[PDB]
RNA sequence: GUUUUUUCACUGACCCGGUGAGGCGGGGGGGCGAGCCGGGCUCUCGCUUCUGGCGCCAAGCGCCCGGCCGGCCGGGCGCGAC
């Protein structure tokens, strides 16, 4: 399954090929506001983990907190 | 133990300014493509008086480059500027009193 | 197509209208400010009889919701008159008292006769 | 023979002359929120060193060999709701009185039979939206020995597959007369993805200034020069 | 002047022959400063003519 | 090579200003000064300064096409405004 392979993947976020999708991303995200919805899980691994289906009525909000 | 009356002012209220009869922002005219390549003539309609202000200001009537519309600037009027005189601004404007280039 | 202005606009979509699958409330609510719920009594009073045998008008307590247009239909209605004018006050009471002038062909004082007042 | 009134009645759009036309301002629009964002996110793909588990996307089964290879897809697709019925309607028949051949959609799906050592060629999209989903396949299929290649989009890629999108889609078996177009999009596809991968994991992306902010440069040049 | 001096929502009321006087920028602007304008607005564009014709003949010996 | 460090300049986060985000940056065409005997290069500028007018909602020229009876009656599309 590819899940694993998505899973250790995210395990290195010090790696170039992450810290690059960790920055443009991170980049995106500032310049919409604080409380949006997501149209799918940004990472659907790490969504499947903690309970989230992929059927109708499960919804991903992505909220920033100031730091 | 009391907050001194520079603290005070800082809040407003009280110590804001008194902007009810002041006549608009002494603003110089925004920059366009005929202010950055060459100039564009606006007539000086009447110079005014500005409440707490010291320095009379000129309505200045320019015409708008792009509508049919006519756009009305507040300058700090120049010394020596007066009405139904032509002030000239932009980058090919010529060096006399009242007149805006870079 | 150019962009003629140099502002981006929501477009203009398409909106629908309410076809509801059921209506919220099962019946249109019934008329409450009635005819008869509007006009409540005549005023038998001192004041109010001169103003009928002089003025050629009727004076009645009225409901407290009612326009000057409602109290002439709702005159009209029961009495089988027509009214000229309506001037309308609240009382300190509180209730609304209703001066209905009355046009010239009807006697004022020959149908407070009829409603049975005297 | 001509009217003497129709005049020629030219504008002068000087400066300070003439109002100016209704002239162009697609490239000066105050666009909406998220047009900006999309448009300097792709703006941010050319300017940021892209690392090559990334930027090997952008390297495409180009567009006769893309043709080629979807006409072969087209064969092999999974059948439709509405076919379903008209096997196991089937099935209600010869009751009463094999599967052949097709794509492999999904991840986890197309992964589980390259391990497997299933997968004669899978067809990976190059615009999956969380990259990570995809990354490791390239790798994984160079590994493996399974021929990879990379179309452009997953939308046309997802009508193979009766869905919007899909991100990968692998061939196991093929029908007999099929097998030898199959074996020459291999021999395509082998030589310009798996056979030069070693080159593919040094292929940093973007790295790549604005067009005005290079012309600067390539003027101070000639400057001195 | 020919203009009645009344508030500005009576102007309704009142019929057009009234509020303006019959001339160009009739009962807008004073006679003074519209034949002011009808001189400026011939006499500045004569002097264009002037400079238009200067312009070709600047060009003939060059 | 690896890595520290100072100095230059880079933009792409981040910031500021302006605006109704209205001509930005390259290249092409055209003008004059400069240059070898009709040719082209090393370059330049880009229409408004005598006046307390007027100035938008296209002229013109191309390019197509809808009745009556080739000759009489209306729209669309370019370029003008690269």
């Amino acid at each position: 399954g590819a899940y694993k392979y998505i899973q250790e993947l995210w395990r290195k976020k010090q790696s170039d090929v992450m810290r690059f999708l960790l920055r443009v991303r991170c980049w995106q995200y500032r310049q919409l506001s604080a409380l949006h919805r997501a149209p799918r899980p940004t990472r659907p691994d790490k969504a499947r983990r903690l309970g989230y289906k992929a059927k109708q009525g499960y919804v991903i909000y992505r909220i920033r907190v100031r730091r | 133990g009391r907050v001194i009356r520079g603290q005070r002012k800082g809040a407003g209220s009280v110590f804001r300014a008194h902007v009810k009869h002041r006549k608009g922002a002494a603003r110089l005219r925004a920059v366009d493509f005929a202010e950055r390549h060459g100039y564009i003539k606006g007539i000086v309609k009447d110079i005014i008086h500005d409440p707490g202000r010291g320095a009379p200001l000129a309505k200045v009537v320019f015409r708008d480059p792009y509508r049919f519309k006519k756009r009305t600037e507040l300058f700090i009027a120049a010394e020596g500027i007066h009405t139904g005189q032509f002030v000239y601004c932009g980058k090919k404007a010529q060096l006399n009193i009242g007149n805006v280039l870079p | 197509k150019i962009r003629t202005s140099p502002t981006f606009r929501r477009p203009k979509t398409l909106r629908l209208r309410r076809q509801p699958k059921y209506p919220r409330k099962s019946a249109p609510r019934r008329n409450k400010l009635d005819h008869y719920a509007i006009i409540k009594f005549p005023l038998t009073t001192e004041s109010a009889m001169k103003k009928i045998e002089d003025n050629n008008t009727l004076v009645f307590i009225v409901d407290v919701k009612a326009n000057k247009h409602q109290i002439k239909q709702a005159v009209k209605k029961l009495y089988d008159i027509d009214v000229a004018k309506v001037n309308t006050l609240i009382r300190p009471d509180g209730e609304k008292k209703a001066y209905v002038r009355l046009a010239p062909d009807y006697d004022a004082l020959d149908v407070a006769n009829k409603i049975g007042i005297i | 023979v001509v009217n003497p009134l129709f005049e020629k009645r030219p504008k002068n759009f000087g400066i300070g002359q003439d109002i100016q036309p209704k002239r162009d301002l697609t490239r000066f629009v105050k666009w909406p929120r998220y047009i900006r964002l999309q448009r300097q996110r792709a703006i941010l793909y050319k300017r940021l060193k892209v690392p090559p588990a990334i930027n090997q996307f952008t390297q495409v089964l180009d567009r006769q060999t893309a043709t080629q290879l979807l006409k072969l897809a087209h064969k092999y697709r999974p059948e439709t709701k509405q076919e379903k019925k008209q096997r196991l309607l089937a099935r209600a028949e010869k009751k009463a009185a094999k599967r052949p051949p097709v794509l492999r959609a999904g991840v986890n799906t197309v992964t589980t039979l390259v391990e497997n050592k299933k997968a004669q060629l899978v067809v990976i999209a190059h615009d999956v939206d969380p990259i990570e989903l995809v990354v490791f396949l390239p790798a994984l299929c160079r590994k493996m020995g399974v021929p990879y290649c990379i179309l452009k989009g997953k939308a046309r890629l997802c009508r193979l597959v009766h869905r919007k999108t899909c991100t990968t889609v692998a061939f196991t078996q093929v029908n007999s007369e099929d097998k030898g177009a199959l074996a020459k999009l291999v021999e395509a596809i082998r030589t310009n993805y798996n056979d030069r991968y070693d080159e593919i994991r040094r292929h940093w992306g973007g790295n790549v200034l604005g067009p005005k902010s290079v012309a600067r440069i390539a003027k101070l040049e000639k400057a001195k020069a | 002047r020919g203009v009645r001096a009344v508030r500005p929502k009576v102007l309704m009321r009142l019929s057009k022959t009234k509020k303006h006087v019959s001339r160009a920028y009739g009962g807008s602007m004073c006679a003074k400063c519209v034949r002011d304008r009808i001189k400026r607005a011939f006499l500045i564009e004569e002097q264009k003519i002037v400079v238009k014709v200067l312009k070709a003949q600047a060009q003939s010996q060059k």
